[PDB]
């Protein structure tokens, strides 16, 4: 399987990766990294979600529509790894990719508080600085941004943490170990999925929505109110 | 007999109709004023009073 | 009915009936935007009400316990009881986070409330002789609301609101030189501090809102006493006041806009989030988020802290810190709102008293300094939240740093110009319709060819038809047929048919003798007007 | 080559800017309906500028 | 004496209008076919219109033309210069095409229940782009339709206002058109 | 052909006045609310000869970078910003908006009309063609910049999984508006 | 109008015979630089082209035959023919630009991809386009 697997991989890699990463995977000057020693993770993410191949050079690769199916991902992973190994992908005990699963330590067909009270606690240290409190995205330097954590699946979650995708941190599993890691996956999912019980979330930005939302159309509404009650004579 | 509005012209029964789809008595829009009222008219009819305003100096 | 009794006490134990009389009689002028400072009084009063509610569930403890309640996505965290007993109003009380929510959507209504009607006052002139301590109470006023909010939002003890206790109490050190000891007399200590919430507590519930109830009572007895001014119009005079009685009329309309605010508060309150303060968690100083930005009425501060280059000095053992300028440049700007009736005296040559406002168009100079200090303002907010900005629009953080930086300078100079030449144009445009009257929009073509468009004079007309020119009174010309009533509807009835004829015909009878009895009876005023000045 | 003559096109707006500029506030004032003299269509039988409602008469 | 007949002026630019709306839905049909050529040629298309229901389809077009015929009565009325015939029957209109626009949201809430998404095919891309934009001109014809009552309403009724009724029928007409031609391409030919 | 009565007290009707001559306050508020034909033409002519420079310069921006083989100061990305605004610019916010306000100038005065048939409908096609204008140009101020794949936008190298910057969008609704 | 509603069938005659042509060409003939079959967007386009001509000459037609002879219709008329009212036309008004503006914040919003943002621009155009159509009958006010 193995081989056959690394020369779809190969084939793929050769008419659609080649220009900016070389033939031995060892970079173009100005064009893309060496991608030996990435794993199968940086793989799976970069493709998965659509980073790759990038396709002008800017301030950052945006998460856009995926080139290839997530077998031809794991194809191209395959081959990737065999130019030096590196971290590789979370698969659970039958041996499929692992997705729900990830879902807190002490998943069992639905999410745990304890988890995310936990998560919270983690994602609010290490990751909230830049993705904001419950994971609506942030702005850095020059025009780079930290995504919304919307459209991303557990697995992805998992892989962006250790592989440090563009301006983002590292965080090894002796950083951050598995469990508190799913944990941080568990609280994604909890506040990704779960609705404000106080009405419409006006994209839980903070502020700046409501300000926005009151200070021009709530007052607009009870200036109409006034209108229809006095004169404009 | 069936109803017509206060506001719509008189007109020869002969001659069919104010205005149809295809074809109207002007050459541009109709006028909201009607157009079988003539301006203009006299000031005192329009019911503009104009203010005397005096600001103290 | 029993009146006759009750009246008849009432009056004999306090003299009562001439003053009562005095009171139901007074009358108010009913233009639209005289009723905005209501508005800021209601969400005030509703303001009130549901404060008082939360005190009866909010511990202001600073002191740290392990969470045990309703949220269970925080059980086993340790909080403070201040985030403690705010996250139990919101999931343990029945309605409790309906009150909350209603709470904060009346703050933020209850500022810009205040903001529009003081624009409404700045754009019209009513500031002038002898209203400016109205004025002065006025910003007074805004100033107090503002920092009430801020007050307000730095209770809960979340992640969100104590990095704003954190960047005040940073402002606050930096002053010179008395910031250390200022900052160790406001805080009792080090930041954070064991009375830090509790005195924020009990300015947020007694203290400021004293001086806002007692300030608000001051204002509109001194309105009430100096009657309302009024715009320019038919038979309004600088001696007079036109409008509406109290009784019945300007109280069911009172009420009835009460409500109305009332129950958009109300459902502001169900419809949207406002501050899910659970998503935030506690206070921890080595924690930070990206949006984190203050509530809308503070955002200019927090822009201002942006925009500010980083201009310190270092002199020998001391240093003032970068953000002492933005405290300058700040409080220039409080200084000159309240100072700005006295300077317009000084620049205008006017001191005379003035009850007939102003059009903002025949003002240009103040119209085109508002407008200018609004961008000013505008950019100053949206500088302060533009992170989210970039991150939902997909500009450069420091491009719009930089946006922020420039643009407080060209913005204003390009608002000032043209609003400046947009004012001279609405005011020639009135003079257009005084000179030769509404353009009716019906063109006509002559026999020697020419094409004409009617127009309608408003006053009297020479021999060869052009019309007398009218003075500009100050009030506003009608510039459609529409306007004067020449598109108003003929018949009579509901939706599906009409009525009958016996009805229809005597209606639009009384409705033209009504008409004509109005304009005589607005022309007859304005002539004992003309004649009292002789 | 062609990038030389290229700028050299670019400065061929210079003279047509200051020329609009210009004209437009000093230049020499039309007294004739036609200051061609031999104009064709209809707009040369009106003013320079025409009024609102472009004819006070038609021919 | 009498004045003399000339067109419409609000007419021609209305009908002007329409042929210009009639070449936006020409590019749709368009891609409808293209799509439906690449999907014939491996017997994919017919797999993906046995989720179709066309009892459902020709009933709501049975209430699109029973809505058309009922502006063109409100038309009538205008022209005679009668508010409350021609008020009457255009609310009757707006009930009809609320109901059209329902019927159309429900099929798409049914086969998007069981299949059918923007995503899932290129048929359904090519159904909902086609269908989605004609609903959207439907709607703004309903939005017309009331915007016409609220003018009879606060303006007398002068021939002024009757010539905007008219061109607002004309519009109605139009939609009902791009219905019977889409309904025919893309439910019965399929 | 019927001849007219030498009418008396007859005098030519009184020549309007040339540019120039305006006080301040005359065009603003005429400019933003104005349906007539002719001063909205001349809003049309002077506004696509704007364009018509912002395109220009993009153009030679393109020249002064072909003026020997390496690249000197723009790179690739930027190179291709440049011609296809300059593309798009010049055929849609130069061509056809100077071509309609050529036409609402001229053409009543040619017919014999007095104003055009739907004088709003005239005053929002200049402003719409605007605003079209702004937001095709607004892709500039992105980071990643405007759009780049040819005025011509050729398919698949328009999909979002081939152009996915937000400049790509802006350069559809530009034309759209336009 | 009667040389303007009749020139339309000159390019209806012309695009409908080049659409049969395009249409049985491109299905039956073969050259090798092509492939064999409909080609539909082409046969769509001049079918539809075809359809715009003949409804604009269809109707400018069917109006034709019960318009009078205008004196702008007539080779010798006098410029005395005209005289009356030509009809009404709008002086001014502020909704044009609103409109753009309505416009402007929809397009933004389908950039952007924003759900409040096109909610509130469809709102907005609603409203001016219906601010627009209501200008010159809005009621005088009644105080
Ligand atoms: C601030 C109040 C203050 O200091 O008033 C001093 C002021 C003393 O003035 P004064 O020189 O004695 O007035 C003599 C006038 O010639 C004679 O009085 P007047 O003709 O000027 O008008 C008086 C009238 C005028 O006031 C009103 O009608 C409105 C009420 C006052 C203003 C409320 C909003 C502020 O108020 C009254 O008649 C008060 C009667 C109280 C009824 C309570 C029954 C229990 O007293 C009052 O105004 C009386 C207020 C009594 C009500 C308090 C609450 C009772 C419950
Ligand atoms: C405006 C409201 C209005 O006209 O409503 C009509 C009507 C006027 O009331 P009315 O019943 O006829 O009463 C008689 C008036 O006294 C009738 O008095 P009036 O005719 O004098 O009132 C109109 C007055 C009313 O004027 C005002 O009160 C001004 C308020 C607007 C504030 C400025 C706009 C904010 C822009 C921020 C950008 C950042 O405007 C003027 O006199 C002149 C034009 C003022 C606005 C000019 C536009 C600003 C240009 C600057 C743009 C910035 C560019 C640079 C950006 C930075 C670059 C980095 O107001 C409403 O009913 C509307 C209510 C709200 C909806
Ligand atoms: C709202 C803003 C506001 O209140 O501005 C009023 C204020 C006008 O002053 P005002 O106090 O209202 O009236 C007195 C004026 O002197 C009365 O107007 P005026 O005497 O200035 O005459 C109109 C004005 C010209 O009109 C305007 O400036 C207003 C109309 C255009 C505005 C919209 C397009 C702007 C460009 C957008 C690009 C993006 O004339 C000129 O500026 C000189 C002639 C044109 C050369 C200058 C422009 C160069 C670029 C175009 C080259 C064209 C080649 C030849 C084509 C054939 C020309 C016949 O400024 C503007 O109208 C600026 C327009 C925007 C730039
Ligand atoms: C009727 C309701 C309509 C008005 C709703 C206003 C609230 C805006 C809102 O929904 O914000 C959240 C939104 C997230 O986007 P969303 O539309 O949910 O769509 C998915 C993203 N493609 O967010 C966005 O799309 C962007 C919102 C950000 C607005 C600008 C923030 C920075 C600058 C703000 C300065 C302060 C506010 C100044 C306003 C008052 C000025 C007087
Ligand atoms: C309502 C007013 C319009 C507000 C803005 C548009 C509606 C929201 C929207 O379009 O959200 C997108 C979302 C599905 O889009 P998504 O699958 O995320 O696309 C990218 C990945 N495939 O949308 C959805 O899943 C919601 C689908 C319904 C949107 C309502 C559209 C209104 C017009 C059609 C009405 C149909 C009859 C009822
Ligand atoms: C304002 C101008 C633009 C018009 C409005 C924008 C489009 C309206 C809503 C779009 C969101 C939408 O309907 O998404 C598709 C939707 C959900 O898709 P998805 O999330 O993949 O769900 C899979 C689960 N079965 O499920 C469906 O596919 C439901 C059917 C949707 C029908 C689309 C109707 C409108 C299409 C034409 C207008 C859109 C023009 C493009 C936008 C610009
Ligand atoms: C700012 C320095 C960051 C911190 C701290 C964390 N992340 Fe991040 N993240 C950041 C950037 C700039 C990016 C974009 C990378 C790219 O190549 O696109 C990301 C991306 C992610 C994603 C991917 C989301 C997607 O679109 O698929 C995820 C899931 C993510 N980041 C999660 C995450 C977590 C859980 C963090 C705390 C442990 C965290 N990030 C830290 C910037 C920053
Ligand atoms: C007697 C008057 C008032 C009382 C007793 C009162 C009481 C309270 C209390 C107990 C809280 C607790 C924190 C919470 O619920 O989250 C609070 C929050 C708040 N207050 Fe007040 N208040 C009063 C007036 C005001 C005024 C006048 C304003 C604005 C000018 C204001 C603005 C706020 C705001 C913005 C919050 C934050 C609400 C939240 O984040 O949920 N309050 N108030
Ligand atoms: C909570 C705060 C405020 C309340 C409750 C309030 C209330 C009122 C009310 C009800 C009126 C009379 C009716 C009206 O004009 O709307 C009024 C008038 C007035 N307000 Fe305020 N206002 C407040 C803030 C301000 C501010 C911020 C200013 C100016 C900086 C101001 C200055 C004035 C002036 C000068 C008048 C007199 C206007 C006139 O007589 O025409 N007020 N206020
Ligand atoms: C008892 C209190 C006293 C005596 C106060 C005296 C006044 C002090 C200052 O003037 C000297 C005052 C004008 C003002 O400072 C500009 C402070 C309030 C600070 C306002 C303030 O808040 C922020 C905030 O809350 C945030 O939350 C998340 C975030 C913030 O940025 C990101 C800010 C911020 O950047 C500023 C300036
Ligand atoms: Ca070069």
């Amino acid at each position: 399987d193995d081989q056959a697997l690394i020369s779809e991989g190969k084939d793929l890699y050769d008419v659609a990766c080649i220009t900016c990463h070389g033939v031995n995977l060892q970079g173009v000057e100005d064009r893309g990294p060496s991608l030996v020693g990435v794993g199968e993770g940086a793989v799976y993410f970069q493709v998965h979600s659509g980073r790759m191949p990038i396709l002008r050079n800017e301030a950052q690769a945006e998460r856009k529509a995926p080139r290839y199916t997530e077998a031809q991902t794991l194809a191209i992973a395959a081959y990737v790894a065999a130019n030096g190994g590196g971290p590789g992908l979370v698969y659970n005990e039958d041996g499929t990719l692992a997705m729900e699963e990830l879902r807190g330590e002490n998943y069992d067909g639905q999410i745990t508080s304890a988890d995310v009270a936990r998560g919270g606690d983690l994602f609010r240290l290490n990751c909230a600085s830049c993705h904001n409190f419950t994971g609506r995205g942030g702005a850095l330097s020059s025009g780079k941004y930290a995504p919304n954590l919307d459209a991303a699946n557990e697995q992805e979650i998992y892989q962006a943490m250790l592989t440090g995708p563009q301006n983002m941190p590292k965080f090894s599993d002796r950083q951050l170990s598995a469990d508190e890691k799913k944990d941080i996956i568990a609280f994604i999912k909890s506040t990704k999925e779960t609705p404000s019980p106080g009405g419409y979330s006006l994209g839980s930005l903070g502020p700046v929505a409501e300000g926005l939302f009151m200070w021009v159309f709530g007052i607009l509404v009870l200036v109409a109110a006034a209108m229809w009650i006095g004169s404009r004579s | 007999k069936h109803f017509v509005d206060p506001a719509w012209p008189e007109h020869n029964p002969a001659d069919g109709h104010v205005v149809t789809e295809l074809i109207s008595k002007v050459a541009g829009a109709s006028s909201p004023w009607g157009d079988d009222k003539e301006f203009p008219v006299s000031a005192e009819e329009t019911g503009y009073v104009h203010p005397y305003t005096r600001i103290n100096r | 009915m029993s009146l006759a009794t009750v009246g008849n006490n009432l009056d004999s134990r306090y003299t009562m009936a001439s003053g009562i009389r005095r009171q139901i009689n007074k009358v108010f002028p009913t233009h639209w935007s005289f009723m905005l400072g209501e508005i800021a009084l209601y969400s005030f009063i509703v303001l009130l009400l549901t404060g008082v509610y939360l005190t009866l569930f909010f511990d202001p403890s600073i002191t740290k316990v392990i969470y045990d309640g309703g949220y269970l996505p925080l059980n086993g965290v340790e909080m403070s009881r201040a985030y403690a007993t705010a996250l139990d109003i919101s999931f343990e009380v029945r309605g409790g986070l309906f009150i909350r929510q209603m709470h904060h959507w009346a703050a933020l209504l209850f500022v810009v409330s205040m903001l529009v009607h003081m624009l409404r006052i700045f754009f019209t002139g009513a500031f002038r002789r002898p209203r400016e301590a109205n004025w002065i109470i006025g910003v007074v006023l805004i100033i107090l609301g503002m920092a009430e909010g801020f007050m307000g939002y730095s209770l809960p003890d979340d992640l969100l609101s104590g990095v704003g206790l954190r960047i005040m109490s940073a402002i606050i050190v930096g002053l010179p030189i008395i910031g250390t000891w200022m900052h160790w007399l406001i805080f009792g200590g080090d930041f954070p501090s064991d009375l830090m919430l509790d005195r924020f507590y009990i300015a947020h519930v007694l203290i400021i809102p004293a001086i806002l109830l007692g300030l608000i009572a001051a204002h509109l007895a001194l309105v009430w006493y100096q009657k309302h001014t009024q715009f320019p119009g038919a038979g309004r005079t600088e001696n007079n006041v036109i409008g509406i009685r109290i009784m019945p009329l300007f109280a069911v309309k009172a009420v009835a806009f009460g409500l109305i605010v009332f129950g958009f508060l109300a459902l502001l309150a169900g419809v949207t989030t406002i501050n899910a303060i659970w998503n935030l968690g506690p206070y921890n100083p080595s924690q930070v988020s990206a949006g984190s930005q203050p509530d809308v009425y503070m955002l200019w501060t927090d822009g201002a802290a942006r925009v500010m280059p980083a201009w310190e000095l270092y002199l020998g053992n001391y240093t003032i810190p970068a953000v002492f300028w933005v405290a300058v440049m700040l409080g220039i700007l409080v200084v000159l709102l309240v100072t700005y009736p006295f300077i317009e005296r000084k620049f205008t040559g006017d001191d005379a008293h003035h009850n007939l406002l102003q059009r903002p168009r025949d003002v240009p100079v103040r119209t085109s300094l508002g407008v200018m200090a609004l961008v000013f303002y505008i950019l100053l907010t949206v500088s302060g939240g533009n992170d989210v900005y970039a991150m939902q629009f997909h500009v450069s953080l420091n491009a719009m740093t930089w946006i922020g930086r420039i643009g407080l300078i060209v913005g204003p100079a390009i608002a000032y110009f043209i609003t400046y030449r947009l004012c001279i144009g609405l005011q020639r445009s009135d003079r257009e319709v005084l000179e030769h009257g509404i353009e009716t929009g019906i063109i006509k073509q002559m026999p020697n060819g020419a094409f004409i468009e009617v127009h309608q004079p408003l006053g009297p007309v020479d021999d060869h038809g052009h019309p007398i020119p009218l003075p500009y009174a100050g009030a506003a010309v009608p510039k459609q047929m529409n306007q004067l009533g020449y598109a108003e509807v003929e018949t009579r009835g509901g939706f599906f048919g009409p009525d009958p004829e016996d009805i229809r015909a005597k209606a639009k009878e009384i409705e033209h003798a009504n008409h004509i009895e109005e304009a005589n009876t607005l022309r007859a005023l304005n002539e004992a007007n003309i004649e009292r000045d002789k | 080559i062609s990038t030389v003559f290229s700028f050299l096109l670019g400065l061929s707006v210079i003279p047509f800017i200051w020329n609009v500029f210009k004209s437009w506030r000093y230049g020499e004032l039309v007294t004739v309906d036609d200051p061609w003299g031999y104009g064709n269509s209809l707009e040369w039988a009106t003013s320079c500028p025409p009024p609102r409602h472009n004819f006070a008469s038609l021919p | 004496v009498a004045a003399l007949n000339r067109p419409n002026m609000v007419s021609v630019g209305t009908i002007v209008f329409l042929s210009q709306e009639l070449m936006f839905f020409a590019g749709l049909f368009a891609m409808y076919f293209v799509s439906r050529a690449n999907g014939l040629a491996n017997g994919s298309w017919g797999e993906q219109t046995d989720h179709l229901n066309v009892p459902y389809a020709l009933l709501i077009t049975v209430i699109l033309v029973s809505s058309s015929v009922t502006c063109q009565f409100g038309v009538f009325a205008a022209e005679r210069g009668d508010v409350y015939g021609l008020r009457k029957w255009f609310l009757v209109t707006i009930i009809l095409g609320s109901i059209f626009v329902i019927g159309q949201g429900y099929e798409y809430i049914t086969l998007v229940g069981h299949g059918l998404t923007i995503q899932s095919s290129v048929y359904g891309s090519a159904f909902f782009i086609t269908t989605g934009f004609h609903a959207l001109h439907v709607i703004a014809g309903v939005m017309a339709f009331v915007v016409v009552l609220m003018r009879i309403h606060k303006s007398k009724f002068t021939p002024a206002q009757a010539t905007a009724a008219m061109v607002v029928s004309y519009y109605w007409h139009f939609v009902d058109v791009v219905w019977i031609g889409l309904f025919i391409t893309i439910y019965f030919i399929q | 052909t019927a001849v007219a009565p030498r009418v008396d007290g007859h005098v030519a009707p009184q020549r309007p006045e040339p540019t120039g001559h305006a006080r301040k306050g005359s065009k603003a508020w005429l400019m933003m609310t104005t349906t007539d034909h002719k001063q909205l033409g001349i809003m049309y002519i002077i506004m696509s000869f704007s364009f018509f420079f912002l395109g220009g310069l993009m153009a030679l921006l393109i020249r002064a970078e072909l003026f020997t083989p390496g690249l000197q100061f723009l790179s690739n990305e930027q190179f291709n910003q440049l011609f296809t605004m300059h593309g798009t610019v010049m055929l849609l916010l130069y061509g056809t908006p100077i071509v309609w306000g050529f036409a609402n100038y001229v053409l009543p005065l040619q017919i014999g009309a007095p104003d055009v048939a739907f004088p709003r409908l005239n005053a929002f096609g200049f402003w719409i063609t605007t605003v079209g204008g702004v937001a095709m140009l607004t892709g500039f101020l992105t980071p990643g910049g405007a759009a780049d794949f040819g005025w011509t936008m050729y398919s698949p190298l328009s999909d979002a999984i081939h152009s996915p910057g937000l400049g790509s969008d802006m350069w559809i609704v530009g034309v759209g508006a336009t | 109008m009667k040389s303007s509603a009749k020139l339309m069938y000159g390019p209806t005659v012309f695009m409908a015979a080049m659409a049969v042509i395009y249409i049985f060409a491109t299905m039956h003939v073969s050259d090798g630089g092509s492939v064999k079959g409909v080609e539909w967007v082409g046969s769509v386009a001049l079918v539809l082209s075809a359809g715009l001509t003949l409804m604009l000459g269809v109707y400018l037609h069917f109006t034709e035959v019960r318009v009078d002879v205008l004196p702008e219709d007539w080779e010798e008329a006098e410029v005395a023919d005209k005289a009356g009212t030509l009809g009404f036309f709008s002086p001014s008004s502020i909704w044009p630009a609103a409109m753009s503006g309505a416009v402007g914040f929809l397009a933004f919003g389908v950039v952007y991809f924003h759900y409040w943002m096109i909610a509130v621009g469809l709102m907005l155009l609603i409203f001016t386009i219906t601010k627009l159509n209501l200008q010159y009958g809005v009621p005088k006010e009644k105080h």
